[PDB]
């Protein structure tokens, strides 16, 4: 698993893999590792695949019940309510989710939480197996308040780079761009970014 | 066992073999996997046998009386949520691989549920031991806008291949259709290629073979 | 974590009559939930008129296949191209596999042929050399599903006379060529209907006093 | 597996079992437990079959060996002291036999020994051996008697066979009975463990427990 | 120390014209110790047969617990209960323990008393259903019953000859397992007809 | 060798009626990491014989040294290198299969299992396995790990049976080859797109294509797919 | 382990149970009476896990002595055994189960029968003719099976449970220090003087 | 020679469950003769000749004449010595 | 285990030895003397693991009886017990080292005095008045420590062994079956008919 | 540990960083992780340091052996020689080693040996704990036939990213450059490459 979230001069993108593996056999190649829990506040999930997909439901279902009470959420407000699920239940879950979201008040926001549910908020944020492979090449490659272009060649170029050396990973590019237009997904096959 | 799913452009199709096995040995060479969450929402189990029928039960039966409640025509992705949350309240000990299709008002859905609660959604998935051998007719054959025919048989010849390249399937196949417009056909042995060929001799004992010491007939009235 | 054994599966079986003499098996050779091969036969004509078969670790029962035959060879060229005798080959066999007592041929040994007095034999070894002679042995993955089966059908066991109520046993009989293919034959078939280690293919060694020669039969490949 | 040897005044006694197993699946019930090392020696097969019927073999071309330099007949001390002394150099190796070398020498008289992977050896007069050893060991202290003729100490060695055989699990098959004099060995016979069941519960009035 | 090999036992049950079979061996030991020549394991709730193999205790607690439960079934619904019916009932109750397993292996027989149907049926110690029309096994010598019915058996069989034939199939798996034996049973079922016979066999 | 470390992933190969094919990835993987490229796994020795190789890739380079002595040692003393007394593709075999047996029974094995495909000089084609622990076993279709799993189902399909054989042509075999490891890149997490494939035929000769890329891959329903079931978006 | 043993004679059930209870290298006890009367026609004997046995024996005997008086009358043997067996039973699947195997010698008045029945720690109950707990059957079946007849008389009993005692004294590898053995019949439960 | 003859006698025995052949007994005991010179040799050839005699299933009543040359002969009568 | 009791009165050495061999749940020979007469004047009594026992000490018998041929002398005690206490302690050490206990009782002819010596399977050896090997001694001892007086007889002797056997009778886990009783004196040893 | 070599067209550079660590300790902050094994055959270390430094005297001599014998040794020789002693050594050793060499016949070659013995030869290699957070970058940002300036940078910054996310890495960067004019060695201060 490799997934990223880059916060642009417009808002932020997420960008992850599509390739979910049961030991070496590529269970689902085409699984959508972004999932949405409010309308511009999104998660790239890492690890136990139950543990994210659960933790990303009772985001949502709590995210829907604040939209009804209160009104629309903070991103910071999404990544406590993840950083809650995962810390109290520490040692029954296994899930590293990065939360990215769009508000006009803040901007775009990028809060990763590792294993233990501790909560970075940071500029960008890589996690998963193939992080570890393009650790260096981001922290060369990445800019602040890039433009919507450079920023998708960024993480592709990122993904692109931990598909090729984590086997983890593979499958097809796929992001989701949280801007004040809305909701864009971007989809990216092996033949464009294998030639990268 | 070998479970296989395929949409194709007016609804989805599942297949899987009739091989149910203790260890080694073939327990029931005709055993239906193919289980009915709802009247057009089927599922195919695999892994745990037992534990497979009785959560699909369990959610058929509350599915039900939620349809009963809401006066609405069940959902493939309510199964799907039921059933995701029960097995990950239960931590992967109800050992339950389930491919669910159905046709519900709002379409065609095909998913796939692991025992510790996960879920995926695809065009065409394959769970239990030859899931791999089905898997690969279906990379080699599987395309776009599929009609029902061409996915029945896509199904049937994945299954075909779990049952002759994987000693944990076997036997026959079955094969449960759910069309958009029609109901859910559910054709018990589609295909038997299976058939033991003819004994080389009868073995029906001469009378009195057995030594028998006492009989006393039973009142099984009251 | 390297372990030297593994299991491939299989099944042979060996029936002595009264001028002849069979040892089968099946054809297929596996490993966990694959098959390797549909055709790997292991029922193998030393020379002598000795058919030998080694079920189990198809490694170590090739291995010892090799070392008999070769024992074979060594006994003609060191003792005037004398015929080994049935016993003589199980006494050779016996000494070979307990020379790797603490690392053991993880195979069930099975031999056939005639006797110096021209009567059918077969001699049955466990993996470190316990050597019995014996009218029939089945061995390997269906052996507990064939023995029993033999015991009511070759040596007539539980079965009494009709009509005598139990007093008379069946009188024992010496089993036709025919007649012993034919149980072969049904037992091969039963084991493929119940284990899924069996099935592919059935070959037969049948060893007169004209020489060995071979029958094949079809076997369900599920 | 149940052995069981025993010196009377008519000579030595010996009956075994002759089922294998292997866990709950009887391997055979046509072994012979008593290996014939030479006319007048004979074994008892309990433990390992492999390792009891192998090693009692080579103790037989040993004794043979021994009579060719010798010109005499080993003897049974001779005999079961070499099975010891093999055993024992492979203590530790994982053998398990725990066997009976009964004999009838000029020099020694009727004599048993019970020699075990572990080294034992034991010189006796009653010894059973195998997993049904306590049943026989029960019926002969109960039933043993030095002045038993021939027939009575063979039918005491079957009866006590038949015992262990029907409550033992893993003993049963067919019994098989030797009586060993000067002369040498004896064979008396394999009977049945199903057929004998029932001839002794008619003939004896035992096993009422059993309905038939 | 297996729990369902540590007193052993088995039973097997098969179909025929207009007519069923279940039959079982009467050995009860403790693993190498036999004990009692007198278990059996065949016990009946109206016209429906249950045959249970595995842990002693665990079969008769399920005894109890069945009649229990088809007495109240018949003083509710003031009619017997059906094979198919009873079959739903173990099922259920066995998975109610999904976690605390029961370590037995029940096997339902009977003729559906308004159809007429031959119906057997087994489970395995969580309440997996496995319902073949030819012949449900289980037990210690499950391999060799299933060899043994493999070989033997062929459909639309007459009671005098169903019973020959589970006889044997029984007699001949039974002395190749060291755990059963020490004498046998076997019920043939008809409509209106249920026979009991003991069977003679060797007690080692 | 106790474990693998550097590993090569399926090896793949079948029959045809006038030869044998035999395919294999060019990848070595640390483990999970996709350390290294251009790794190939086909041995050629002669016109007759090629080893496919999966596992271990330092036992892999031993069995390439090994194969290269026993060439060098049937050309000493030996006027018939080029005809009759050249290495056979049994010869090789056997020798490989003595070999791994041997090391398996010593308890350092070597951590591969070999697929020997090639012609013997009478025309007959020959296709063998061995494995770590000296499993030998022979079919008209023959693969390792993955292959064993996904590649022999479809191979079987065009030869189930030795009957097949002769109607099977080098085209079709060569194509169920390509899709087999199409079908290996699409589901084997340490599979590579860039494969070699041996094609010895009895006529023809030996054939080795290396630099093979998987082409004509489905991945626009990838498009499609949306959440893990209730999601839309 | 301890032994107990029991026969099932005509019109009389007899239990013997070892003297001894030793815990560790020290024979602490030499006339223990490992047995317990639940009712005036019904006795058992108990041996296994130290401290449970006791335990067990006396809440069975409590349970069958309220009984008793809540009723007014004396239990059958089967029930008896019934209750013992759905007690251990449930005591299996407990958190700390019951190790204590029982024997259960009655006279039914009802049927004026002798009953013998034997339960393990697990709840596995048989009535059988003669029985025995621990390694004690081990031995003691294979004289019975021989020296067994259901006419037996209640001193014939006595000297087949004698042999079976100096069989036991024999080839056991342990001194139980004697044995106590009580008769059960249509009179009640007497202690025989010495064995 | 006779301890080794015997040796091997028994040995063949114990591997084939047979008795070994006169002349493969005369033909082990002759091997043993070449073994010598300057641990798989010996100081001297031996200084003694043997008639060995017997009997097998295969060649009837046989004897054999052993030299110290590692050489054997089937003589239907054979003297040695002074 | 084996009961092996050794007692040194004012002229002679009393050996005790169980009769007892027990193999599993069966108690195979009831008759079984754990001694081996070292030489005319010094016997040892011996215990511990099956096959071990009987082994190491025909293996010491045959060196005594060797030694006493070449050089026509028997030695003496003293020797005697360094000797089997030196192949103990290199034992010890070896691949499968010997598990035998051992009570050497001898008289000193040269010094017409009885010596008594304890050694394990270790190669621990010391000279005692009374010693045991096994669980035997934790109840003997208390015995002896009271009742044992240096100027006793043979016949003193005896009733105090007689006494620790019944004490081991009635307090013992075990039943041993009895024990054959030795006494070593100037004359040589001999072997008492009855001790119960 | 962090270590690479590069093949530019002039010659080779290996480059290492300089801190070895026992646990969390940087027991040694100066570590000169590159060896010499030949005059223009170097060598870069990873993993238990007697275990590199013991092959690395033992290839120096067979080098030195060889030279004395038949001449100088090939860069493809010496990598055969750690080839051997690791692969046949491999149940006791655990070493990665990189070889670089020039000679002018074949330029300069890099040969890459990991744990088993398996040796490949490429035009650069990346090993150590640091590697896996460069894998990225330098398949980003390698070229061949660079510059020596080219290559040094490249090492730089590559080097410097896996010492700033591998804390099993630090120091100083250490290069040795290889080439026809001879050997040139070159050190880069925390100072310098953290500002890259
Ligand atoms: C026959 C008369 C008395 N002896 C027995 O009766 C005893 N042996 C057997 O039956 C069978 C014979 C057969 N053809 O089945 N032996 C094996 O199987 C062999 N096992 C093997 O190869 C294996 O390791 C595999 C796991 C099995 C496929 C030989 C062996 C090896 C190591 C042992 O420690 C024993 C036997 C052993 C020793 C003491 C008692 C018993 C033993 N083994 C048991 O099984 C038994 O318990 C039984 O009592
Ligand atoms: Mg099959
Ligand atoms: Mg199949
Ligand atoms: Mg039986
Ligand atoms: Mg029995």
């Amino acid at each position: 698993t490799s997934i990223m979230a880059v916060t642009f001069k417009d808002g932020v993108i997420l960008g992850a893999d599509s390739r979910t593996t049961t030991g070496a056999y590529i269970a689902n190649r085409v699984t959508d590792k972004l999932t949405r829990v409010h309308d511009k506040i999104w998660c790239c999930r890492s690890g136990s695949a139950a543990d994210t997909q659960a933790i990303a439901d009772i985001v949502q279902y709590h995210l829907e019940l604040y939209t009804s009470q209160y009104g629309t959420p903070s991103t910071e407000t999404a990544a406590s309510v993840f950083k809650e699920l995962c810390y109290e239940n520490k040692d029954n879950l296994t899930a590293g989710i990065i939360v990215a979201g769009y508000d006009d008040k803040n901007k775009g926001e990028v809060y990763t939480i590792p294993l233990g549910g501790s909560v970075h908020k940071l500029p960008y944020a890589i996690a998963g197996s193939g992080s570890t492979f393009i650790y260096g090449y981001c922290d060369k490659n990445f800019r602040e308040n890039m433009s919507k272009e450079e920023t998708v060649d960024f993480i592709k170029h990122s993904l692109s780079q931990a598909i090729k050396w984590d086997g983890s990973s593979g499958g097809v590019i796929r992001m989701v761009v949280l801007t004040a237009a809305g909701v864009e997904r971007l989809i990216f096959y092996p033949d464009e970014y294998e030639q990268l | 066992t070998t479970i296989v799913g395929v949409k194709f452009n007016n609804g989805v199709v599942i297949a899987a073999d009739t091989r149910s096995t203790q260890g080694p040995i073939v327990a029931d060479k005709n055993c239906a996997k193919l289980h009915r969450i709802s009247p057009k929402i089927w599922c195919a189990g695999a892994g745990t046998a037992a534990d497979t029928e009785a959560v699909t039960q369990l959610i058929g039966s509350n599915i039900e009386l939620h349809s009963l409640y809401t006066s609405r025509e069940p959902r493939v992705v309510s199964a799907l949520q039921m059933l995701k949350q029960h097995l990950f309240k239960y931590q992967g000990h109800i050992g339950a691989y389930l491919i669910v299709a159905g046709v519900d008002p709002t379409g065609s859905h095909l998913f796939s549920i692991h025992a510790h609660g996960s879920t995926d959604v695809g065009y065409y998935l394959s769970l239990g031991s030859g899931s791999l051998a089905a898997m690969a007719v279906l990379e080699s054959h599987w395309k776009q806008d599929l009609t029902k025919e061409e996915a029945i048989k896509l199904a049937s010849d994945a299954i075909q291949a779990g049952i002759w390249n994987d000693l944990g399937s076997g036997s026959n196949v079955d094969v449960c259709v759910m069309e958009i417009g029609k109901d859910a056909e559910y054709l018990r042995n589609y295909l038997t290629p299976n058939v033991r060929e003819e004994k080389q001799k009868s073995y029906k004992f001469p009378r009195g073979t057995t030594a028998v010491l006492k009989e006393s007939i039973v009142n099984i009235c009251d | 974590q390297f372990n030297p054994y593994g299991d491939n599966g299989g099944t042979i079986l060996g029936i002595a009559g009264e001028d002849f003499a069979v040892l089968a098996g099946d054809t297929r050779n596996i490993t966990d939930y694959s098959i390797n091969s549909r055709y790997e036969p292991k029922v193998f004509d030393c020379g002598d008129n000795i058919v030998m078969s080694a079920n189990g670790f198809a490694a170590d029962g090739d291995a010892l296949v090799k070392r008999f035959k070769n024992s074979v060879k060594w006994y003609h060229f060191d003792h005037n191209d004398k015929k080994l005798s049935i016993n003589s080959a199980a006494r050779n066999i016996q000494h070979l596999l307990y020379g790797k007592r603490f690392f053991p041929y993880y195979v069930h040994t099975i031999i056939a042929g005639l006797d110096e007095d021209g009567k059918g034999a077969v001699y049955s070894f466990d993996p470190v050399g316990s050597y019995e002679r014996e009218q029939c042995r089945a061995g390997g993955a269906a052996a507990s599903l064939i023995m029993p089966f033999l015991d009511n059908q070759v040596n007539f066991k539980n079965q009494y006379e009709p009509g005598t109520n139990g007093k008379v046993k069946k009188p024992l009989k010496y089993l036709s060529v025919e007649e012993v293919i034919k149980l072969v034959r049904d037992s091969f078939t039963s084991a493929t209907e119940r284990h899924i280690q069996v099935g592919d293919g059935l070959e037969i060694l049948i060893v007169t006093k004209d020489g060995v020669r071979k029958e094949f039969y079809e076997l369900k490949r599920d | 597996t149940t052995t069981l040897a025993f010196r009377f005044q008519g000579g030595i006694i010996v009956a075994v079992d002759s089922r294998a197993t292997a866990g709950n699946w009887v391997a055979s019930q046509t072994v012979k437990k008593v290996i014939e090392i030479n006319p007048f020696l004979l074994g008892t097969m309990a433990g390992g079959a492999a390792d009891c019927q192998f090693w009692e073999t080579w103790l037989g071309s040993q004794c043979r060996l021994h009579e060719l330099r010798e010109k005499e007949r080993i003897s049974v001390a001779a005999a079961s002291k070499i099975l010891s002394n093999l055993v024992y150099q492979y203590k530790g190796a994982g053998l398990s036999m725990g066997t009976m070398i009964c004999g009838y020498t000029r020099k020694e008289g009727p004599t048993i020994y019970y020699v075990d992977s572990d080294g034992t050896r034991l010189k006796g007069d009653i010894f059973c051996v195998g997993s049904g050893q306590t049943f026989a060991y029960g019926v002969l202290d109960s039933n043993y008697k030095w002045d038993l003729s021939v027939e009575d100490a063979l039918y005491l060695g079957k009866r006590s066979i038949l015992a262990a055989a029907h409550r033992d699990a893993y003993s049963g098959g067919s019994v098989n009975l030797y009586h060993v004099t000067e002369d040498g060995w004896i064979y008396h016979g394999n009977h049945d463990v199903g057929e004998l069941f029932w001839k002794v519960k008619e003939e004896e009035g035992s096993f009422n427990n059993v309905i038939g | 120390s297996d729990p369902s090999s540590i007193n052993g036992g088995i039973v097997v049950a098969m179909t025929g014209k207009d007519c069923v079979a279940i039959a079982c061996d009467l050995r009860l030991g403790s693993q190498s110790l036999g004990v009692s020549n007198k278990f059996e394991k065949i016990f009946h709730y109206g016209h429906v047969f249950l045959g249970i193999t595995g842990l002693a205790t665990d079969v008769t607690t399920l005894n109890e617990m069945f009649r229990y439960k088809t007495n109240l079934y018949k003083l509710k619904e003031e009619r017997a209960i059906e094979p198919e019916t009873f079959t739903q009932l173990v099922s259920s109750s066995l998975y109610e323990r999904r976690f605390g397993p029961y370590f037995v292996g029940p096997v339902v027989a009977g003729i559906n008393s308004k159809s007429g149907k031959p119906f057997i049926a087994g489970f395995d110690l969580i309440g997996c259903i496995d319902e073949a029309k030819d012949f449900i096994v289980s037990g210690t010598a499950s391999d060799q019953l299933f060899g043994m019915c493999e070989s033997l058996y062929e459909p639309n069989l007459e009671p005098e000859d169903l019973f020959e034939t589970i006889s044997q199939a029984l007699l001949n798996a039974a002395d190749r397992d060291a755990l059963s034996g020490w004498g046998a049973v076997v019920y043939i079922i008809k409509k209106d007809e249920v026979v009991k016979r003991y069977l003679k066999m060797r007690q080692d | 060798t106790q474990q693998p470390i550097v590993t090569g992933t399926s090896v793949i190969s079948m029959k045809y009626d006038n030869g044998v094919i035999i395919a294999a990835d060019n990848l070595g993987s640390y483990g999970s990491l996709l350390r290294f490229n251009g790794v190939e796994r086909l041995i050629p020795v002669g016109d007759n014989t090629v080893v496919g190789i999966s596992g271990d890739i330092s036992d892999m380079q031993h069995i390439e040294r090994l194969l290269k002595d026993l060439v060098t040692e049937n050309a000493y003393d030996n006027p018939l290198a080029d005809a009759e007394e050249a290495l056979e593709p049994s010869y090789i075999f056997e020798y490989l299969a003595t070999v791994m047996y041997q090391r398996r029974s010593k308890m350092n094995p070597l951590w591969n299992a070999i697929i020997v495909a090639g012609v013997q000089s009478n025309g007959d084609q020959f296709l063998r396995y061995v494995n770590l622990l000296g499993v030998t076993y022979s079919s008209p279709t023959l693969a390792t790990g993955f292959g064993a799993h996904m590649a022999n189902p479809l191979l079987r399909k065009v030869v189930d049976r030795e009957s097949d054989i002769p109607k099977t042509t080098v085209q079709v075999a060569e194509e169920a080859i390509v899709n087999a490891m199409r079908v290996l890149y699409y589901r084997d997490a340490r599979s590579s797109r860039n494969f070699s494939l041996a094609i010895i035929d009895k006529n023809t000769g030996l054939t080795f294509k290396k630099n093979l890329q998987v082409e004509n891959m489905k991945w626009d329903f990838a498009k499609d797919i949306k959440g893990y079931g209730t999601q839309k978006i | 382990m301890d032994i107990i043993l029991g026969i099932r004679v005509q019109d009389s059930v007899i239990l013997a149970s070892s003297k001894a209870v030793t815990r560790g290298i020290s024979v602490l006890k030499d006339s223990d009476d490992k047995t317990r009367q639940l009712s005036p026609h019904t006795l058992m004997s108990f041996a296994g896990e130290a401290g449970d046995t006791v335990q067990f024996a006396e809440y069975i005997q409590a349970n069958i002595q309220l009984y008793s008086i809540r009723e007014d009358y004396e239990l059958s043997p089967q029930a008896v055994s019934s209750f013992v067996r759905q007690e251990l039973a449930k005591s299996i699947r407990s958190r700390r189960p019951y190790q204590v195997n029982v024997l259960i010698g009655g006279y039914d008045k009802k049927k004026n029968k002798p009953e013998l029945y034997q339960i393990d720690y697990l709840g596995t109950k048989v009535e059988l003719p003669y029985g025995a707990h621990g390694y004690s059957g081990f031995y003691t079946f294979s004289l019975l099976d021989h020296h067994y007849r259901p006419d037996m008389t209640t001193e014939e009993g006595l000297d087949l449970l004698k042999l079976c005692v100096q069989e036991l004294e024999k080839r056991m590898p342990m001194d139980f220090k004697g044995v106590i053995v009580k008769i059960v019949d249509k009179d009640g439960i007497r202690q025989v003087d010495d064995f | 020679m006779i301890e080794h003859a015997r040796t091997a006698a028994v040995t063949h025995n114990l591997y084939y469950d047979e008795d070994i052949n006169v002349e493969s007994l005369t033909q082990s005991v002759c091997d043993l003769a070449l073994r010598f010179g300057e641990e798989r040799l010996m100081s001297r050839p031996f200084g003694v000749a043997l008639l060995i005699a017997g009997h097998d299933a295969d060649d009837g009543y046989q004897l054999f004449h052993a030299e110290p040359s590692g050489t054997f002969y089937r003589y239907n009568a054979k003297a040695i010595g002074s």
